[PDB]
C-alpha cells in the first residue's frame, strides 16, 4: 500500500509548482497568432506512477519447502 | 536539332555541348505570411526543402 513504499524521488530535475520560483510561467502574452506551435502542458499535479495497478506483483514469502506429509499422533 | 553524331566522339563532356536543356528561369509564387508581428523582419530561404 502507498504507506508501503520506499523514499522515492526521480531522477532528473523536474519542474513543479510553488510560489517561490525561478521559471516564470507567463499569464498571458502575445500568443498573436494562434499559429505558432501551441504546446501548452497541462496543469501542475501529482504525477501517477503505474497508476494502471495498486495490485502489485505480490512475492512469494513461501521459502524453500518440501510439504511433508503429517499425520500427527491421537495419542 | 543541331549535332550530326561520329564515332570517335570519346567523352560526353567533348561533345556536351549540343545537349537539350532548360536555359533555367525565374518564378514568383510569393505572397509569403508573418512570423510574430514583425512583417518586415521576416526571411526566405529555398532549397531541395
Amino acid at each position: 500500500e502507498n504507506a508501503n513504499l520506499p523514499a522515492t524521488e526521480t531522477d532528473e530535475e523536474v519542474l513543479i509548482v510553488d510560489e517561490n520560483g525561478s521559471v516564470i510561467v507567463g499569464g498571458c502574452q502575445y500568443d498573436p497568432d494562434e499559429s505558432g506551435p501551441i504546446y501548452t502542458k497541462y496543469r501542475e499535479a501529482k504525477a501517477s506512477t503505474n497508476s494502471t495497478h495498486t495490485p502489485p506483483t505480490s512475492i512469494t514469502n513461501i521459502q524453500p519447502y518440501i510439504t511433508v506429509y503429517r499425520w500427527i499422533r491421537i495419542a | 536539332e543541331s549535332f550530326q553524331f561520329s564515332p570517335s566522339y570519346v567523352d560526353v563532356s567533348s561533345i556536351s555541348n549540343f545537349i537539350i536543356g532548360e536555359n533555367e528561369y525565374h518564378e514568383i509564387q510569393g505572397s509569403i505570411q508573418q512570423v510574430c508581428k514583425d512583417i518586415n523582419r521576416v526571411y526566405l530561404m529555398e532549397s531541395e526543402g
